């Protein structure tokens, strides 16, 4: 039996701009089993229009899925995804670093 | 296409 | 250049849950095409792809009989194994199936592939003579042994070299305005001080296709190591990854990053200037 804990990047689709409708995306990879629970959040609290891709693997077999949800990324606005899988004693919480 | 003559293990 | 046409299909056993998951999906190179759901809606493989939507009724009724076939074999696949590895009914299990077929730049055949894995792990494989199977273990032994003589190779590798190349040859034709594009990264480098004596340097490449590419850093114009990301997707069809690279604050110069893809007629070269 092979676990493999997720490797998590959030970023925006495209350059973010204040004002500018945009995509966030949370990208989790490497994982395996395939059970996985992803949540993008803002300001602390789930968005609930939220799409993710079809269950996919990489060469190594580890899977992966892209979560992402349309948004308009503001000055005080907080983004972050949530994910918890059976590799993590606890849901891991990756903010958005719009910065990078 | 998918393919077809996929038995069981 | 090269292309190819693969088919990934996940089944996950649920203890307890009735039936379990499955889920095919199509690519064509780094592009989706097709996908069924066994929780999804229709239960029928649907398009994931502009150019696939063309196809009729009679090609989406045979993807759906097909893939549905296919689901059946793996729901039987995981009582077996199972049985095979003499495992409880508590926990649920992983069979995983990818196999399709790379051309070259002449989209004559290069090379075929079925590969089998169970818990995420190698089980089962043809060579790539497609002719013989490499089993991981004893268990798969007893697999390889039945469909050695069932003859399901010599099948499976007509359609490796054959059917499955028919298909990308005319997947890339129908959407040659997509598959057969190429979307040179745009890149840009960012600088961020760590420590008052350190400083690290991200060298960024954005909105490519396809999806390989290589990212390297030099200090002193030779290989050196640096931080690099997996190449992630952007969502409109391009790729985006970056590597990063610490140096000794006040000297930046001496690195150079270099970037190296298909769009690009010649290798980049960034510096931080």
């Amino acid at each position: 039996m092979i676990q493999r804990t997720p490797k998590i990047q959030v970023y925006s689709r495209h350059p973010a701009e204040n004002g500018k409708s945009n995509f966030l995306n949370c990208y989790v990879s490497g994982f395996h089993p395939s059970d996985i629970e992803v949540d993008l959040l803002k300001n602390g609290e789930r968005i609930e229009k939220v799409e993710h891709s079809d269950l996919s693997f990489s060469k190594d077999w580890s899977f992966y899925l892209l979560y992402y949800t349309e948004f308009t990324p503001t000055e005080k606005d907080e983004y972050a995804c949530r994910v918890n899988h059976v590799t993590l004693s606890q849901p891991k919480i990756v903010k958005w670093d719009r910065d990078m | 296409a998918l393919g077809i003559g996929i038995l069981t293990v | 250049g090269s292309h190819s046409m693969r088919y990934f299909f996940t089944s996950v056993s649920r203890p307890g849950r009735g039936e379990p998951r499955f889920i095919a999906v199509g690519y064509v190179d780094d592009t989706q095409f097709v996908r069924f759901d066994s929780d999804a809606a229709s239960q029928r493989m649907e398009p994931r792809a502009p150019w696939i939507e063309q196809e009729g009724p009679e090609y989406w009724d045979g993807e759906t009989r097909k893939v549905k076939a296919h689901s059946q074999t793996h729901r039987v696949d995981l009582g077996t194994l199972r049985g095979y590895y003499n495992q409880s009914e508590a926990g649920s299990h992983t069979v995983q199936r990818m196999y399709g077929c790379d051309v070259g730049s002449d989209w004559r055949f290069l090379r075929g592939y079925h590969q089998y894995a169970y818990d995420g792990k190698d089980y089962i494989a043809l060579k790539e003579d497609l002719r013989s199977w490499t089993a991981a273990d004893m268990a798969a032994q007893t697999t390889k042994h039945k469909w050695e003589a069932a003859h399901v190779a010599e099948q499976l590798r007509a359609y490796l070299e054959g059917t499955c190349v028919e298909w990308l040859r005319r997947y890339l034709e129908n959407g040659k305005e997509t598959l057969q594009r190429t979307d040179a990264p745009k890149t840009h480098m960012t600088h961020h001080a760590v420590s008052d004596h350190e400083a690290t340097l991200r060298c960024w490449a954005l909105s490519f296709y396809p999806a390989e590419i290589t990212l390297t850093w030099q200090r002193d114009g030779e290989d050196q190591t640096t931080e690099l990301v997996e190449t992630r997707p952007a969502g409109d069809g391009t790729f985006q990854k970056w590597a990063a690279v610490v140096v000794p604050s006040g000297q930046e110069q001496r690195y150079t990053c270099h970037v190296q893809h298909e769009g690009l007629p010649k290798p980049l070269t960034l510096r931080w200037e």
